[PDB]
RNA sequence: GAUAGUGGCCUACCAUGGUUUCAACGGGUAACGGGGAAUAAGGGUUCGAUUCCGGAGAGGGAGCCUGAGAAACGGCUACCAC
RNA sequence: GACUUUUACUUUGAAAAAAUUAGAGUGUUCAAAGCAGGCGUAUUGCUCGAAUAUAUUAGCAUGGAAUAAUAGAAUAGGACGU
């Protein structure tokens, strides 16, 4: 079905800035 | 000559098989893999604060039979679902919904014999008050 | 294959001194060998003892007298340096008061207190108590 | 064959004078490079010319002396050597074996295959990756 | 003991304490050295040759009587061959076995031997061109080996 | 840093300045000038730390702005002003003179000199050379550069120079047996004599000294120091002679001061 | 040529090299490096953002004036985001 | 000047910033600390201190020649010659 997942210093960053942006 | 080379220039072989082997163990695999940064719903911290959804009637049936008070929280740092434990209280009348819990770890270790739980976490405080000296009646709580 | 001789001769030497001897046939042999066993037989761990000449390599027959617990060689020859005999004496002897873990120094093969006392030090071979 | 570039090939201030006519057509410069190393005879009788060079350059030789092995010579005047040594691991208390390349430069006075045990002497930064220049060969 | 194969079979020729010469042989060691270069030139192989001195003419060893061996002695007339013999007889066996697959293509027992044989060739080879007794430029191969053999 | 500093932090200070730690929390910065940052000695340590004559910073300043205090003849008026080995301190309305020698223990200390001794100060040659128009002149320890010296001077010969005109008088050339004290390293503050000279081309030169007591010890060649003979110094030398002791025969000596 | 100065640092013209199971290259780091910290009979295990040294940055990129020294944010200029 | 198998391994010395560590001294009232202080005629002042130790690998210098490598006249194209 799906492949695995292996995330970056990138995806860690960018997900953790909308998060933030979201939460503020 | 105990299956491991004793030769004088053989250090490489000795320390690539002591980290091949160390993956072996329950720590150290937990540890560099970034397990507690990943899943664990604490995110790797000692406590963790959180809203109340529900309370919760648990039933631990054997070989003990009990009413295990529980509630059901939403943490405020994760949007993490969590139920957890809430002691000494029968009533758990210093608890409502929708309070703020700061909750801590809690090491039972339910059965499986019986289908009964152990939740992984403890009630410290609600609504910033010491949920011990509630308990013990040394604080009052205001009720929001 | 054979690849150290003097841990087969002191493997020899040992089992026959468990099964309570007094001679043992050691094939082949060497100059350390020699040397070791004259550092045993100074203290005098073992009585005399004799080389055979084959032309090839010797057999050496060895007199055991009674006063061998164990002997035994450190396989790989670790590099060691003054303090360091202080560990290895910690680990393999059975007491402070005797028992010699015996060295190979540029000045020769010989026990750990005289490479005290001649402030050297070496390699090491093993250990006879 | 001396004059293969698009610039003439010389040792820079060296003149010949075209009055006083001497017997060779060169005349010709060149230097020892101290400690105790002695300079070969193909840099004084020869005719090449060379910038880098040890003895007929402007390069001086000072700082570490090394030695090594020769790997590759498929590369114009300079070669690549592979010293190589035994690191130590204190935990299981013994050693592996770790090598490493050196690029380093070698005068055409020179004539190397691989194989052979060059000492080689540091210089000032020849090229991106070249700091050693070679002083002396002994043939494997 | 015995690459290739489980064995530990020990049989061997002792050899004597005695380095000298023996008392009873009364030949001169120019006698037995022309006997060698005899023998030759009529086409033999030191082993061989080794076997017929001890067998007729009482010879015991060639480095007994003689200073030299037999291979020195070769060296020294300009007769050892091209390869020195081991290495030829296993080519020699190899190609028997290569022929013998080359008729028959279902002996899987000739195929894991002839495998065994070739690396006893290629380690064998390794020793020789090591120490400069064959030039680096050679190898074993297949028609190479009929070459060689045929 | 972006540009060069300006500031110089307590623990960061040279440890034979003998700074608490827990006075304030800087050092003085030594200023540019003719000693190395390292081993120099600033003029407030010498006034406040060993002379116990300014009790605060500004003290420091008061003295040396009532121009009291000589450095090799000439009134300096820098509180960090480096003051380093074989200087000449001068005291006038103390009537005072201070030669800085180092102790055996490494480090600077109070040594008083009579008025035809601080005349003169030593300084080993550090460089010698041929300057424009053909000037030969020598560069010593503390950066004072003489013209027309005696060509028999070669590099690391000490040189007596009088203050009053800052000539060469005589000189001292570098030989095997002479009295050397020594400026670097482990062995600093010890006088002896030199066995020979062991040299390295292309690397350090190093140099075999003997003491008053045999013991013998060995040093790199910039760390050496020619003071005079056996048993002539040019100068006066400080109490315990460059001799090092052991621990027991210190401990024995500082009891035996011990008797009522 | 440029630089304070060697140097593919860059440019023109030539070659076809260079690194790699003695682990190159790629990937991850909740990785600033070290002096050090905690804990042990020994050997080791785990931390070091943090008072000292060195590096880097002043919201993100870039460029620069002045000056011995800055690609400086309690200096300037432009874009991007507020 | 000409010579001039070498390395691995050990011995010693120098090198290894202070702070921290171990440890010497010292009635901070004791201590954790600090590097102070101690004596007299205290009336015109004497006075010891602020040690020593820690290759932990790389580099440097030196002694050793056991151990473990490698080479040294085999088509002689070998060696010492007043």
């Amino acid at each position: 079905g799906k492949p695995d997942k292996q995330v970056s210093k990138l995806q860690r960053k960018n997900k953790a800035k909308q998060l933030r942006a979201q939460r503020i | 000559g105990k299956g491991k080379p004793r030769g004088l220039n053989s250090a490489r072989k000795l320390r690539v098989h002591r980290r091949n082997n160390r993956w072996a163990e329950n720590n150290y695999k937990k540890r560099l893999l970034g397990t507690a940064f990943k899943s664990s719903p604490f995110g790797g911290s000692s406590h963790a604060k959180g809203i109340v959804l529900e309370k919760l009637g648990i039933e631990s049936k054997q070989p003990n039979s009990a009413i295990r008070k529980c509630v059901r929280v939403q943490l405020i740092k994760n949007g993490k679902k969590v139920t957890a434990f809430v002691p000494n209280d029968g009533c758990l009348n210093f608890v409502d919904e929708n309070d703020e819990v700061l909750l801590a770890g809690f090491g039972r270790k339910g059965k499986a014999k019986g289908d009964i739980p152990g939740v992984r976490f403890k009630v410290v405080k609600v609504s910033g008050v010491s949920l011990l000296a509630l308990w013990k009646e040394k604080k009052e709580k205001p009720r929001s | 294959t054979r690849s150290s001789v003097l841990a087969d001769a002191l493997n020899a030497i040992n089992n026959a001194e468990k099964t309570g001897k007094r001679q043992v046939l050691i094939r082949p042999s060497s100059k350390v060998i020699i040397k070791f066993l004259q550092v045993m037989q100074k203290h005098g761990y073992i009585g005399e003892f004799e080389y055979i000449d084959d032309h090839r390599s010797g057999k050496i027959v060895v007199q055991l007298n009674g006063r061998l617990n164990k002997c035994g060689v450190i396989s790989p020859r670790f590099n060691v340096k003054i303090g360091d005999i202080e560990k290895w004496t910690a680990n393999l002897l059975p007491a402070r008061q005797f028992g010699y873990v015996i060295l190979t120094t540029s000045a020769g093969i010989m026990d750990h207190e005289e490479a005290r006392r001649k402030h050297v030090s070496g390699k090491i071979l093993g250990f006879v108590y | 064959t001396v004059q293969s570039e698009r610039a003439f090939q010389k040792q820079p201030h060296i003149f010949n004078n075209p009055k006083v006519k001497t017997s060779k057509r060169t005349k010709r410069w060149y230097k020892n490079a101290g400690l105790g190393f002695k300079t070969p005879k193909t840099a004084i009788e020869g005719s090449y010319i060379d910038k880098k060079c040890p003895f007929t350059g402007l390069v001086s030789i000072r700082g570490k002396i090394l030695t090594g092995t020769v790997v590759s010579t498929k590369m114009h005047r300079t070669i690549v050597i592979r010293r190589a040594y035994l690191h130590y691991i204190p935990k299981y208390n013994r050693y592996e074996k770790r090598h490493k390349n050196v690029p380093v430069h070698v005068s055409p006075a020179f004539r190397v295959q691989v194989g052979d045990i060059v000492t080689v002497g540091q210089c000032r930064p020849i090229s991106k990756t070249v700091r050693f220049n070679v002083v002396k060969v002994s043939a494997a | 003991g015995r690459m290739h194969s489980a064995g530990k079979g020990i049989s061997s020729s002792a050899i004597p304490y005695s380095r000298n010469a023996p008392a009873w042989f009364k030949l001169s060691s120019e006698s037995v050295i022309e006997q060698i270069v005899k023998y030759a030139r009529k086409g033999l192989t030191p082993s061989q040759i080794g076997v017929l001195l001890r067998d007729a003419h009482g010879v015991t060893q060639a480095r007994v009587i003689t200073g030299n061996k037999i291979m020195r002695i070769l060296k020294s007339n300009g007769l050892a061959p091209e390869i020195p013999e081991d290495l030829y007889y296993l080519i020699k066996k190899a190609v028997s076995v290569r022929k013998h697959l080359e008729r028959n293509r279902k002996d899987k027992d000739a195929k894991f031997r002839l495998i065994l044989i070739e690396s006893r060739i290629h380690r064998l080879a390794r020793y020789y061109r090591t120490v400069a007794v064959l030039p680096p430029n050679w190898k074993y191969e297949s028609a190479t080996a009929s070459a060689l053999v045929n | 840093a972006r540009g060069p500093k300006k500031h110089l932090k307590r623990l960061a200070a040279p440890h034979h300045w003998l700074l608490d730690k827990l006075s304030g929390c800087y050092a003085p910065r030594p200023s540019a000038g003719p000693h190395k940052l390292r081993e120099s000695l600033p003029l407030i340590v010498f006034l406040r730390n060993r002379l116990k004559y300014a009790l605060n910073g500004r003290e420091v300043k008061a003295i040396l702005m009532q121009r009291h205090v000589k450095v090799d003849g000439k009134v300096r008026t820098d509180t960090t002003y480096p003051a380093g080995f074989m200087d000449v301190i001068t005291l006038d309305a103390t009537n005072e003179n201070f030669r800085l020698v180092y102790d055996v223990k490494g480090r600077f200390a109070v040594h008083r000199i009579t008025d035809e001794e601080a005349s003169y100060k030593l300084g080993k040659v550090k460089k010698v050379q041929l300057g424009k128009k053909g000037v030969p002149y020598v560069v010593t320890h503390d950066g004072r550069t003489i013209r027309y010296p005696d060509p028999n001077i070669k590099v690391n010969d000490t040189v007596k120079i009088d203050l009053a005109s800052g000539k060469i008088t005589d000189f001292i050339k570098f030989d095997a047996g002479k009295l050397v004290y020594v400026t670097g390293g482990r062995n600093l503050g010890r006088i002896g004599t030199i066995v020979h000279k062991e040299r390295h081309d292309g690397g350090f030169d190093l140099v075999h000294i003997k003491d008053s007591l045999d013991n013998t010890f060995v040093t790199r060649l910039n760390n050496v120091f020619v003071i005079g003979e056996q048993g002539k110094p040019y100068i006066s030398l400080p109490k315990g002679k460059g001799i090092k002791l052991s621990i027991a025969e210190e401990r024995d000596r500082r009891r035996a001061q011990q008797g009522l």
